RNA sequence: CGGCCCCCUGGACGAAGACUGACGCUCAGGUGCGAAAGCGUGGGGAGCAAACAGGAUUAGAUACCCUGGUAGUCCACGCCGUAAACGAUGUCGACUUGGAGGUUGUGCCCUUGAGGCGUGGCUUCCGGAGCUAACGCGUUAAGUCGACCGCCUGGGGAGUAC
RNA sequence: AGGAUAAGUGCAUUAUGUUUAUGUGGUGAUUUGCCCUUCUGUAGCCA
């Protein structure tokens, strides 16, 4: 049933910003967090916390400029059954580098600027608009 | 067709308005037309459609005043 | 067990048959660990429209519980009973065996508005006033 | 000060009603229904009305012109009392569609009025047939009732005063496209959305809407009384 | 829906010794008793199609939980299929 | 005071008369014309449960001759 | 899917105690199964009716309209499950301001609107974000997306041919 | 033996509209608009 849980993460962020909501909370994962960490530091989300001893749960706050949204959508590219991989030399350019690609490299999850500065390739996860 | 509901004080003229409440409907109302088994649910059951008219008729008196059309 | 609220009426002249018949039907309910939870006799009453002819019949509300297996044989016997004119039994779901909607009108019948006559003595011999043959 | 909050409650215990419908986007300030009558949440409305009255004080010195809109038959007399003078304009015989966007045409029909009244009282059009004079007398009357308290208004007003949105939604729409700062009192089926300061309220109970209007006018107008004397003294430095 | 007296017999013999109804072995046994009763009905009533929907549910889950039980302990599986006397 | 539970004029503006019982004639006649037939449930302002359950309990009651089945029976 | 009732039995909604622990999603093939009539024989036939006769109608009247009137309609098993197989949504699943109706488990109310609140329910109106060419949808999507299958590539001729 | 009583809001040919055969084709009110409209018009434009 739950066949892509990062599509649900991004869809939770998307309805967050479109319905002008301040926070969005959900079930947590090591992958969800690792994507959210690059998004936090590039300011594509504002901040998050992780809490739940029984099962882990993530709460986050949304991308703004003045207090309502300036980013339209965040969508997944590599997905179930159609994984898309890019080389070090082939790391993407998203809105002429105003936007990020979150790229999971062999050394962990980072943004296209740090994968490039590293000279690593990998899986291109999700792009900003 | 004097209508079975009994008139106050018996007389030669049946008082055909004051008697009817729910008579003919559905049993003898679709007279001399072809009879179906399950059709009545969608042909005849028009209660929802008719409640919206009862609400609009009671609403407009007050609103005609409030718009200042009266 | 499941609860089946049976009410029935009986043809006047033939009412002497039921007082023998009732004591086997109750043994078939308690012999299967069911119960008879009231057994109210209503007296003779006037039918609105005749059922198997004649404008009168004699009323009993038995109020049964029994397992599903047994009531199926017992209902097919009552329906093909010549003494019974009609019976109706209502669904199990959310069913009452106490606190009768007719509780005052049953007492009234018995007290003051009955027949006081031999065919409605028989009806009470199949009623709360049970007289029964030895088995 | 805490007095603004005390006013909001004295007025607010009608709670409106409008049966059980209401409008989902006002929900945070809405308590759950008491037996199929809508009942408002009053505690979350008292901060609002005080914040709006503190902002009113400050625009007194920025403004020349108020336009009181959202009038209706029961509240018109209360709008007459809230303007007090000709730095405050009000419409009380209904707003008309395009009165700010097409102010241009109203100001031409105002020029027709002050003329056709000074002609009437002179005796000037009443000659010939009764028809030619009467079709003018009757129109002069329709105009006079509609325009009498907004007749001197030289241009698009500096702020917008809403006491009820139910039929006058359009006055709020156009004002926002002309870039005018909006001061709203919105009812239970209205939305809080898209204006600069809102008081969440309700449209019923003639005793509530009267108290909302008495309060707005004081903050803007005695800020304004002080402003006018100040302005002469400000202007005179230049000419010195 | 099962008779009370079967449901406790099934609990004593099947699942764990905690005497639960949730574990894979006793749910297989609870479906089987409902299947077994129904195939006895389904000697006739050959146009009874809304109840058949149910037959197919109870069979489909029985296949799945036995497939699960072979994905899990091979001991538990080899006992279960032989203690519950399943198929022909 | 608490727990009064169905004094009078309380739960519903039109009282629920029976639910699924049909043995008293007088609860049943609460919604039955002199023509010998049911008034519609939109007109009565009856609660739906008792009415939906009455459709079985009235067919039952006609079949045990507590009620007229038919116009002919006056 | 509509008289009312019993036997056999499915599927759904609530609630406590409690349990196993992705046992999941979709589905080429597939077996199983009908609104209606069609359809093989048995049972059954009251009424209505394709056909068939005749009237009535009229650019002439097979259509229009009427009267007579059979098979058919009704039950049981059996044969390919046909169409307008639908919210004028493929499936299911995850997420998204709500209010109220229709109506239902259940705690509580002066048990004071088919009522309210508390906490679940389907089902539906209303309208805010998004989406549409337009109607329309709107928390059960036709939004935000997710996976997998079915299927289209101008009309006519042809949903037939093969 | 009615525990069924002129009521239960009791109201609208009880929505459903109720007869009349046909008659060919096309046809109307003006750019060449130029592919172009502006980093001094201005805190040059911009994040």
């Amino acid at each position: 049933s739950m066949q892509d849980p990062i599509a649900d993460m991004l869809t939770r962020i998307r309805n967050g910003q479109a319905a002008n909501k301040a926070a969005v909370t959900m079930p947590s994962s090591k992958l969800k967090v690792a994507i959210a960490n690059v998004l936090k530091e590039e300011g594509f989300i504002e901040d998050f916390k992780v809490e739940g001893d029984t099962k882990p749960e993530l709460e986050l706050t949304l991308k703004y400029f003045q207090g309502k949204a300036v980013v339209e959508s965040i969508q997944r590219v590599s997905r179930p059954g159609l994984r898309i991989y890019k080389r070090k030399d082939e790391l993407p350019k998203v809105m002429a580098g105003l936007g990020i690609a979150v790229v999971s490299t062999s050394k962990g999850v980072m943004t296209d600027r740090a994968a490039r500065q590293a000279g690593l390739g990998g899986e291109i996860i999700c792009y900003v608009a | 067709p004097v209508i079975k509901v009994r008139e106050n004080e018996p007389f030669d003229v049946a008082l055909r308005r004051f008697k009817r409440s729910c008579e003919k409907a559905g049993v003898l109302a679709e007279v001399r037309r072809r009879e179906f088994y399950e059709k009545p649910t969608t042909e005849r059951k028009r209660a929802k459609a008719s409640a919206v008219k009862r609400h609009a008729k009671k609403l407009a008196r007050e609103n005609a005043r409030r718009t200042r059309l009266y | 067990m499941r609860h089946y609220e049976i009410v029935f009426m009986v043809h006047p002249d033939q009412s002497e048959q039921v007082p023998g018949m009732i004591e086997r039907y109750t043994a078939a309910i308690t012999g299967a660990e069911g119960k008879i939870h009231r057994l109210e006799d209503w007296g003779r009453r006037q039918l609105a429209y005749p059922i198997n002819k004649l404008h009168k019949a004699h009323y009993v509300l038995m109020n049964v519980e029994a397992p599903q297996e047994v009531i199926d044989e017992l209902e097919t016997t009552f329906r093909f009973n010549d003494a019974v004119i009609r019976s109706m039994v209502m669904r199990t779901k959310h069913a009452v065996t106490e606190a009768s909607p007719m509780v005052k009108a049953k007492d009234e019948r018995r007290e003051r508005r009955d027949d006081f006559a031999n065919e409605t003595a028989d009806d009470a011999e199949a009623g709360d006033s049970e007289e029964e043959e030895e088995e | 000060a805490t007095v603004s909050m005390r006013d909001m409650l004295k007025a607010g215990v009608h709670f409106g009603h409008q049966t059980r419908y209401w409008n989902p986007k006002m929900k945070p300030f809405i308590f759950g229904a008491r037996n199929k009558v809508h009942i408002i949440n009053l505690e979350k409305t008292v901060p609002m009305f005080n914040e709006a009255l503190a902002e009113l004080n400050k625009i007194a010195s920025r403004k020349g012109k108020i336009l009181f809109v959202g009038t209706k038959r029961a509240a018109s007399e209360a709008v007459k009392d809230a303007a007090l003078s000709c730095d405050q304009f009000f419409v009380n015989h209904r707003w008309l569609g395009g009165m700010l966007t097409n102010w241009k045409t109203v100001r031409q029909s105002i020029k027709r009025l002050k003329d056709l009244e000074t002609q009437s009282q002179d005796g000037t059009f009443d000659k010939l047939t009764k028809k030619e004079a009467l079709m003018r007398t009757r129109e002069l009357e329709k105009l006079e009732n509609s325009l009498g308290g907004i007749k001197d208004m030289g241009g698009l007003p500096d702020a917008l005063f809403v006491i009820d949105a139910d039929h006058e939604h359009i006055a709020i729409k156009e004002a926002n496209n002309l870039g005018i700062p909006v001061f709203a009192i919105v009812d239970t089926n209205s939305d809080p959305d898209g204006v600069d300061f809102v008081i969440p309220g309700n449209d019923d109970a003639i005793r509530a809407v009267t108290l909302y209007l008495g309060a707005v006018a004081a903050t803007v107008r005695e800020g304004r009384s002080q402003d006018l004397a100040s302005q002469a003294e400000e202007s005179f430095v230049e000419a010195e | 829906s099962l008779s009370t007296e079967a449901t406790a017999k099934i609990v004593s013999e099947f699942g764990r010794d905690a005497n639960d109804t949730g574990s894979t072995e006793v749910q297989v046994a609870l479906l089987t008793a409902q299947i077994n009763h129904l195939q006895g009905h389904f000697a006739e009533h050959k146009k009874d199609h809304h109840s058949r929907r149910g037959l197919l549910r109870m069979v489909s889950q029985r296949r799945k939980l036995l497939d699960y039980l072979k994905r899990k302990d091979v001991a538990r599986y080899t006992r279960l299929i032989e203690r519950l006397g399943l198929r022909r | 005071a608490r727990y009064f539970r169905r004094r009078k004029f309380c739960r519903f503006t039109a009282e629920g008369v029976q639910e699924i019982d049909y043995k008293d004639i007088a609860t049943l006649k609460n919604y039955i014309t002199e023509s010998g037939k049911i008034v519609p449930s939109r007109i009565t302002g009856t609660r739906a449960k008792y009415q939906r359950q009455l459709a079985r309990a009235i067919k039952r009651a006609r079949y045990l001759s507590l009620l007229p089945y038919t116009d002919r029976h006056q």
